[PDB]
RNA sequence: ACCUCGAUGUUGGAUCAGGACAUCCCGAUGGUGCAGCCGCUAUUAAAGGUUCGUUUGUUCAACGAUUAAAGUCCUACGUGAU
């Protein structure tokens, strides 16, 4: 179909590579993040009645991996499909003028120069981390009288509700 | 537009209104003369 | 202690009990509670809520036979409310002496 | 009724669906006799150690009518328990984001505040417009009558009662009206 | 033509007094359904060479969407549907009365 | 009644007067000594907002409220006429009075919400957020005052606070 | 309920103060030889 | 054509209750006399099967049938196997025809026979009374008597007319 | 002087703050002895913000330089098994 206003396309599946810097006509020094969009193609389509939602979602994997490590259920998938299994795999929500055959693979090409993009991805995780690095608390002195409190939360709540509120800044996975 | 718990016409051209639930004093020759009913 | 004042609530709670079955069946007949109850009185049946809850539940057809017979004695109350007197009363409003 | 001692006890403790129209119906009213079928008031059988529980579904829910002006000085609010969490949202602006929300709150607060109230509201469906699933609409059995009698718009009367009706003045001849 | 009640679902309740007025007269044969109301029951429900021997279809579920499933089909919670202890099974009387 | 039309022809513009047929009121009342229309038919405390028949023969064809003096109301029952003229057009039940529109107005799309006994006008009310301990406890109006007077068949009397 | 209906009547507001259902005895002897009087 | 007392309908011109007509009482007489007589017509062809009746024993309404159980939390003076006659019937029942008191039955019209069968003590019942910071704690067992009657029969007779 | 005399010393600060709106700033809107900028006053608004220092145990305050502003309070005069 044609482009209509109002209508999503589907997206891809990157594998982040490194930074390299970059400068404009303008003399600034831009620094652009590497994105290689490899072994990307479309898995399945659900349509919007099967949906149970306003858009249309539709599936992409990436990233060929090894067959001999996954499950018998997500590897007789792929035997019909005739594609090898795919690490990481997203949804798009997409209209109905933006439907893509299963098995269609995407190119880098999708997207082009000047066009604004979100990518989406796993922090790196820094694992169990206290209150100053995860949340930025200032702390307390490490000097003048302070006595196994330098790097700790302090008071968390008032006396009269006797209770924590809940998301409240606590130490803890980040 | 001054709070007035009694509304009272200050002139001949303030007229009472009725709107938004509360009462209130409209007067074009003099805009000093609006209140509303608190 | 809990055992000797719960023989106060058992009596209580079986009453209750009792006046919510009373009340469901005569819904179903189109009656109120105390339409039903109020209106037995009057024509002499001293038939207790234990009873009326049997009733309600084992013997629907009787049940039925006393919503019409208070529903009656209910219309007749309102025809003689109507009248001032010179009207005879009703059929079923009449009460047995005792002497 | 001369029935087998199984077939029996399952009569009298089986489960009936029942249909209401909550179309120009108030909440509450709606809420009040959907609170007795669904805790099972309505069978003599009735106790609380015993679910005996029925099946209610309300239709229209999307056009319900409120007395007054509840649609807009009744206020819905609930706490997400976070701070700055506390929400309060009119009827009107609750209606607007879920249909069926008013309905609900009025039956839920009606049941007794115990175990058993989560097991009742399961038990109810409600379904914004006249569009009822077929499972759902193939096990109905009786339709509640509406408690409130929707009154008649003036072009819904027919020309006998419009005649009907007498006229109290007559108006001069002069008004420009 | 006066009737208290509608003798249309339960019985023909008729309403009665003695003579002496001393004992109430209740007539209330039971009515019966009409062959007009009823519906008929629903009776009605190639080249193969294998027989459609009985094939297994008892699919392995985890505790939680059996338990999902559960409730809804009966229309209750997830909360009754999880076991329960040794305790609460050992204090449970395996040999209750009967009545009637 | 009477009725004005104002009709153009060469750049000049012609207004008339022009009588119409007026309706009559039906003969023998049951009260001829009453002195408003009201009790002249022994309707006093016995209507309601939902009679649009009786509240029809009192307003205009754009639904404004006729006047006192007009209609030969007293001043007692014509308030009352007048409360139930304006909870009748919030519930919906006179849609041949809608306000007059004018040439190039299309109203916009609202939230179509069912609503009766409406004391207020919708839009000049505020959401009740803080309910008040039980003793002091901020009812929401239904009904109106006016028609506490009323025919009350039942027992308990009319709640006008909710 | 019922206990102002019945003192109109010249009735006991009870039903159990006085009246044949309370006063007469309960029971008797299948041979018809009347109980003995009840200790109430 | 309107009366003095004519009222158009409106709402609350009529009251919402529809308007109930009683029979005529002269012509409703004789049709109590149909009823009746159709009913006691029912008596002496022996057109009944099983029979509740509503007792009054021991300040208590009983909904008993024949060949049943009654537990009396008192003691009656009456050796075990006696049988006795129950005076006091409220209701008497059946499939199709039911008989009410005013507020009782005549001893011409039922009879309700039952059999003394067992009178045993009740069990033990705990009667403890007890009050927090006052030393006030007491404790009584009390066994009160019982009796066990059986309804054998229940029989009517055509005295209806 | 009602609760605590069979293990909370209090104040202030540090830490992290939740909340009220009787609003210091940002937003919207009447009046003005509102020309325009500045101002004053009133209604509405608590989503967001509300500085760093010298002497002083300081809270506060004085003045030093700023800022769109350096708000009034409550919370066991918040928080001391931090
Ligand atoms: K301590
Ligand atoms: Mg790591
Ligand atoms: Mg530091
Ligand atoms: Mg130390
Ligand atoms: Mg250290
Ligand atoms: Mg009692
Ligand atoms: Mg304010
Ligand atoms: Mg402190
Ligand atoms: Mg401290
Ligand atoms: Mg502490
Ligand atoms: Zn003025």
């Amino acid at each position: 179909h044609p482009w209509e206003p109002g209508s999503f396309r589907v997206g891809l599946i990157a594998l982040k590579l490194g930074m390299m810097p970059l400068w404009t006509k303008d003399g600034q020094k831009h620094v652009v993040t590497l994105l290689q969009v490899q072994d990307c193609h479309v898995l399945k389509y659900t349509s919007k009645e099967n949906c149970n939602g306003k858009m249309a979602t539709l599936s992409v994997g990436g990233k060929t991996v090894s067959r001999f490590r996954k499950a018998t259920s997500i590897l007789e998938f792929y035997r019909e499909l005739g594609l090898p299994p795919k690490q990481t795999v997203k949804i798009f929500n997409i209209t109905d003028n933006a439907a893509i055959k299963p098995g269609t693979p995407l190119y880098a090409a999708h997207f082009r120069p000047g066009q604004y993009v979100d990518v989406t991805a796993k922090t790196i995780g820094k694992g169990f981390q206290g209150v100053m690095k995860r949340w930025g608390f200032k702390g307390q002195p490490a000097t003048h009288g302070q006595t196994k409190t330098h790097r700790r939360p302090g008071a968390v709540a008032t006396g009269d509700i006797g209770r924590v509120w809940p998301g409240t800044k606590m130490p803890g996975k980040m | 537009f001054k709070n007035k718990t009694v509304l009272k016409k200050r002139c001949k051209d303030c007229y009472l209104v009725k709107r938004r639930g509360r009462w209130y004093v409209y007067c074009k020759t003099h805009p000093r003369h609006k209140q509303r009913q608190m | 202690v809990k055992c000797t004042k719960a023989r106060y609530l058992k009596k209580k709670n079986m009453r209750t009990l009792w006046i919510n079955r009373i009340t469901a069946a005569s819904q179903e007949h189109g009656l109120k509670y105390p339409a039903l109850i109020g209106n037995l009185v009057k024509c002499q049946v001293e038939l207790n809520r234990k009873v009326l809850a049997d009733l309600a539940i084992y013997e629907p057809k009787t049940f039925k036979s006393l919503a019409a017979l208070a529903s009656r004695r209910r219309h007749e109350g309102f025809a003689a409310a109507l009248g001032d007197g010179k009207e005879p009363e009703g059929i079923f409003s009449r009460v047995v002496q005792y002497h | 009724s001369s029935f087998s001692r199984a077939p029996q006890q399952w009569a009298t403790f089986a489960r009936i669906w029942y249909l209401l129209d909550g179309k120009m119906q108030p909440p509450g009213k709606l809420a009040a006799m959907a609170s007795i079928r669904l805790q099972g008031l309505h069978k003599p059988v009735y106790h609380a150690l015993s679910d005996c529980g029925d099946h209610v579904v309300i239709m229209n829910t999307r056009h319900i009518a409120f007395s007054g002006n509840k649609w807009e000085q009744k206020v819905y609010s609930s706490h997400t328990g976070y701070p700055g969490g506390f929400r309060q949202v009119t009827a009107a602006q609750l209606h607007l984001r879920d249909p069926v929300a008013i309905v609900k709150l009025a039956i839920y607060g009606m049941l007794p505040k115990n175990l058993h109230r989560r097991t009742m509201m399961e038990r109810l469906h409600l379904f914004p417009d006249e569009y009822i699933p077929e499972d759902i609409l193939k096990n109905l059995v009786e339709e509640l009558p509406q408690p409130r009698k929707i009154p008649k718009r003036l072009d819904e009367y027919t020309q006998e009662e419009i005649d009907a009706f007498p006229r109290l003045w007559t108006p001069p001849e002069d008004y420009r009206l | 033509t006066y009737s208290p009640l509608p003798d249309d679902y339960n019985c023909n309740v008729e309403l009665a007094l003695t003579s002496d007025g001393r004992t109430i007269v209740c007539y209330h044969p039971s009515v019966d359904i009409p062959y007009e109301h009823t519906k008929p029951i629903p009776r009605p429900d190639h080249d193969q060479v294998l027989k459609t021997r009985l094939e297994e279809k008892v699919e392995h579920l985890e505790e939680g969407p059996m338990i999902e499933q559960l409730s809804k089909m009966f229309f209750t919670t997830k909360h009754r549907w999880y076991p329960h202890g040794r305790y609460h099974r050992c204090r449970k009387n395996l040999n209750p009365p009967k009545d009637r | 009644f009477r009725e004005v039309v104002e009709t153009q022809e060469g750049k000049t513009t012609i207004i008339e007067g022009r009588i119409t047929a007026t309706p009559k009121e039906s003969p023998n009342p049951p009260n001829p000594s009453g002195q408003c229309p009201i009790c002249r038919w022994n309707l006093k405390h016995k209507y309601n907002y939902d009679d649009v028949l009786l509240l029809s023969q009192f307003i205009r064809p754009h639904g404004g409220m006729l006047p006192r003096k007009i209609t030969g109301l007293c001043q007692e029952e014509h308030r009352k006429i007048e409360e139930c003229v304006k909870m009748a057009h919030r519930a919906g039940l006179l849609p041949n009075h809608r306000p007059r529109l004018p040439e190039g107005v299309v109203p916009k799309s609202k939230p179509q919400l069912n609503r009766y006994l409406t004391r207020w006008a919708p839009g000049s009310v505020k959401p009740i957020y803080k309910k008040g301990p039980r003793w002091n406890r901020v009812r929401m109006p239904v009904g109106s005052p006016l028609l506490r007077d009323n025919v009350c068949y039942s027992r308990t009397p009319w709640k006008l606070y909710h | 309920a019922g206990g102002q209906w019945r003192l109109q009547q010249g009735l006991a507001a009870n039903p159990s103060g006085y009246g044949p259902l309370t006063e007469l005895p309960d029971w008797s002897y299948a041979d018809g030889r009347p109980a003995p009087p009840m200790k109430g | 054509s309107y009366l003095p007392g004519y009222v158009p309908k409106t709402s609350l011109s009529s009251p919402p209750w529809p308007e109930v007509v009683l029979p005529d009482p002269v012509e409703e007489t004789r049709h109590h006399a149909e009823v009746v007589k159709k009913v006691n017509e029912m008596i002496v062809t022996g057109q009944y099967g099983r029979l509740f009746a509503v007792v009054h024993f021991a300040s208590r309404q009983w909904k008993v049938t024949s060949e049943d159980l009654i537990l009396i939390g008192n003691e009656l003076d009456l050796a075990c196997g006696e049988r006795i006659r129950l005076e006091k019937v409220l209701l008497v029942g059946a499939d199709n025809f039911t008989l009410l008191g005013k507020p009782l039955l005549g001893k011409d019209l039922v009879r309700v026979e039952a059999t003394v069968i067992e009178k045993t003590e009740s069990w033990p019942r705990i009667i403890m009374r007890f009050r927090k910071r006052k030393n006030f704690k007491k404790k009584r067992i009390v066994t009160t008597p019982q009796t066990v009657l059986r309804i054998n029969s229940i029989e009517i007779a055509p005295c209806l007319l």
